[PDB]
């Protein structure tokens, strides 16, 4: 390797599922009571030498989803069936379900090319953003202010006061230049099979990373734990000491995960 | 020929009840990004007419168009204004109106982001 | 007197190298990435490939007690020897290629369509309760270019101030060692650049060495492909 | 149009100390207009040929998408009034290069108003 | 286009300061033609050796010249912006042909052997 | 005076490194162009301009502007022998242009001449 330069690797064991949205939907799937297929969508155009039901996906009007979309197709001369049509599916888990307040459409992790997903690199880059600034704060420093504008705003002051210091002669700390932060080199999780992520209304799955500390850009004790990222993970887990900036009365009176320090090369 | 006008005014037909936008540049990234990758290849074909491994390629691109449809309200409207699903019948015939039909869907993009602020 | 190393490499991760203003920059998002401009296929430059092997040696190869080789025509020479500067007037003895795509027949059949895809990225900036979009480009993590580069040795002499500034059948193998340690980093840095997000490791396989003119040492070109394959 | 180009000038913002545009956000620009009338001048006919009917006809796709960039270029065209002549050319080659001669007048000033103290 | 506007930048690691550069090439599939002409090479000597001809075997030694003068140069650079992987070329199509002269058959198509050689 | 005051400005140009940071090579196109001007100027009978030849005048003109601010000696140098005003002035007749076109003969020998300039 390099003398300012070394490698570390880390745990990444999720025990509550975990979703990061990528702006993607998916949308009528099939909502049954055992089977959830996911079908491709390349082949229902292949016995034109047609038009049973693909007149029918543009058309849709004032109803309610997955009414009619999936009882009627498989009813014709289609022979849809698992092995023989393709596609992939996630199945249901225990609830149908019956709740008031079924089952919407459902929104898209990550995947790569083929479907296969993986955690995201930046997300794991900014889930350590969450920590280091976040721990040793123990005054413990607050977020004054009564309106939205001022809120939040100390996450932003406050970083770049005791995290920019590489110190160069001729630069600004307080600027993309000076950080400190850049010495570890996240790598991205690979492609995983398609099952993994499951349904949720709001599971044990091994993922190692590449973290490669450097001292280059500074003129050893980075490195030096069961918080919870990568999904539905409230509202007191993304910066240190959500509910006063929306309108919200009480303001005046699933995706577990585990880090710890591990030195393999 | 001169579609390049129509989508002048075709825009307009957008139906914007805000006042701001509803149909934004941000949605159609899954649109506009893969009638690039045929396009690319279209022209790098010599023979005019097509093989049948170029006329059926353009069919996921149809589909798509659909799938979306069917997802988003405004490009169903978006669509059958431009009569996109209706030049995409007989596209499978010759590359000229697949070239002229991604050279007017290339001036869609354009009078939508000149009303847009974008900035980064 | 010429020897060219071949070679293929294979990305793992997504890859934003270059952005500039768009060659054609109609279907792509403000940040693009560089392309065949003949064909639209995301290739890779000859210069950050140069780019990288230069400044990921100034760490091992030097600085060592606060010498920052402030600017890389401050390298040891060495490092002169395989690029060249404005210090010696040396034509450099490492002539890179551009490298473009190859598998486009390959990974249309393995299940990739869109040959690149911009991956969604946040910006969580605490300020007035948002998360900013932002929407850079990634390419597709199963698509190989190819590799090549040849080593060129002035058997005369290559210099002005002596009448022999040439290489023998010795200097190679520190230059390989060079070529070993220049390429070691990048097997696990990120060979385009937007660090810390991922990006640009790949993995040279093949990389052996052809002989173009000349004859040479039997015995060397093979022990310096112990150089090539450590990395 | 080359007195034009002088006014233009006068109502660029330039109140912050510094200016907006530079050559290369409009670098595309230049990379398809000073291609275009090149083809134009070995033309030897007076009407253009259809090859490039349509290629004047991409540059007002790309002009009005290079428009949807950031405030620097929104001043710019409408301050120029590109577009408002860019529909006018569709039939004969003369205007055509004035067309480009006013814009080569224009980009020979817009960023070269001192851009290296950037004022 | 015609021609690109392919960027660069400079990195100084004093402060890892972007500075931009732009090299346009030429496209990388743009074909040129390549002529050249031989001749039977009749000396005009300052030397003493006054009409000195050559003959086919100085000529034959000199297509390998021609060989390995492109040979290398497929392997090496044409243009500036020196190392970095401008210029790689290939030269194709290559053929000699007797336009004027009394050369005789079976030398012109040997003459092609080295054309092939590279 | 307009055949002498072209030395004092020569002069006025200043160069501290030694060497004079306007070369005589920075020109190359500014005087390839203003000799084809100049060999049809003077062939003109009228003493008007022909109609083809008053945007020639104006083609110079953005030429001097354009390669003004693509150097930076240029950048001072055209304005303080005002070339930019001698050309303001020139498009009446052929009176201002045969003065121009020994304005710059004035300025490019007396610049060959100031300098040690081997060749």
């Amino acid at each position: 390797m390099s003398q300012y330069l070394k490698p570390f690797e880390l745990t990444l064991r999720c025990l509550g599922p975990v979703f990061i949205g990528s702006g993607e939907k998916r949308t009528p799937y099939v909502a049954s009571t055992s089977m959830v297929y996911f079908p491709d969508m390349e082949r229902l155009y292949a016995d034109v030498a047609s038009e049973s039901f693909e007149e029918f996906m543009m058309n849709t009007g004032k109803a309610q989803p997955d009414e009619r979309f999936n009882e009627w197709i498989a009813e014709n001369g289609v022979k849809v069936s698992p092995k023989n049509h393709g596609g992939y599916g996630v199945k249901i888990g225990s609830i149908v379900p019956g709740r008031a307040h079924q089952l919407n459409d459902i929104h898209s992790f990550i995947k790569d090319v083929l479907g296969n997903p993986y955690v995201p690199g930046s997300s794991v880059k900014g889930m350590l953003r969450s920590i280091y600034l976040q721990s040793l704060v123990h005054q413990p420093v607050r977020v004054p202010g009564h309106q939205t504008r001022e809120h939040r705003q100390y996450g932003e002051r406050f970083e770049r006061k005791e995290l920019r210091k590489s110190g160069r002669p001729n630069t600004r700390p307080q600027d993309a230049v000076n950080d400190l932060f850049q010495a570890i080199r996240v790598t991205d999780s690979p492609g995983l099979r398609t099952s993994d992520l499951l349904i949720c209304q709001k599971p044990g799955t091994s993922i190692s990373l590449r973290v490669v500390v450097d001292t280059s850009p500074t003129a050893e004790r980075f490195l030096e734990p069961i918080v919870y990222l990568g999904g539905g993970a409230g509202y007191r887990s993304k910066t240190f000491v959500l509910d006063a900036q929306f309108p919200k009365i009480k303001h005046v009176a699933m995706g577990q995960c585990e880090l710890s320090i591990r030195r393999a090369e | 020929d001169d579609y390049v006008k129509q989508a002048e005014q075709v825009i307009r037909g957008l139906p914007k009840k805000n006042g701001d936008f509803e149909l934004t540049t941000t949605q159609l990234r899954v649109l506009l990004s893969l009638t690039a990758q045929l396009f690319d290849e279209a022209q790098l074909s010599s023979d005019q007419n097509l093989s049948p491994a170029l006329r059926d390629k353009v069919q996921y691109l149809r589909v798509r168009f659909v799938y979306q449809a069917g997802r988003e309200k405004a490009v169903r409207v978006f669509v059958e204004r431009a009569g996109l699903l209706d030049e995409l019948a007989q596209i499978g015939d010759s590359r000229d109106r697949l070239l002229k039909f991604c050279h007017y869907m290339e001036a869609l993009v354009a009078y939508k982001k000149f009303l847009d602020p974008k900035e980064t | 007197a010429k020897i060219e190393i071949t070679g293929t490499i294979t990305v793992v991760t997504g890859l934003h190298i270059g952005a500039g203003d768009g060659f054609s920059a109609i279907g792509a998002v403000d940040k693009p990435v560089v392309r065949d401009p003949l064909t639209k296929w995301p290739m890779i430059p000859g210069t950050s490939l140069k780019g990288k092997v230069r400044t990921l040696l100034s760490r091992q190869y030097g600085a060592d007690t606060e010498t920052f080789y402030r600017k890389p025509n401050d390298d040891p020479a060495q490092i002169r020897r395989l690029f060249g500067d404005t210090k010696e007037y040396k034509t450099g003895r490492l002539v890179f290629r551009d490298t473009k795509l190859t598998n486009k027949d390959d990974l249309e059949a393995r299940g990739a369509k869109t040959l690149t895809e911009v991956k969604f990225e946040n910006a969580i900036n605490r300020v007035t309760a948002k998360a900013n979009p932002r929407q850079m480009e990634r390419v597709i993590p199963g698509s190989e270019f190819a590799f090549s580069l040849v080593y060129e040795v002035s058997f005369g002499t290559p210099d002005e101030e002596q009448k022999a500034s040439l290489p023998s059948s010795d200097e190679i193998i520190e230059d390989f060692n060079a070529i070993a340690r220049g390429l070691k980093l990048l097997e696990l840095d990120y060979l385009g650049g937007s660090g810390t997000r991922g990006y640009g490791q790949v993995k040279f396989s093949d990389l052996k060495a052809r002989a173009a003119v000349g004859t040479l040492d039997r015995s060397l070109l093979e022990m310096l492909n112990h150089e090539l394959a450590a990395v």
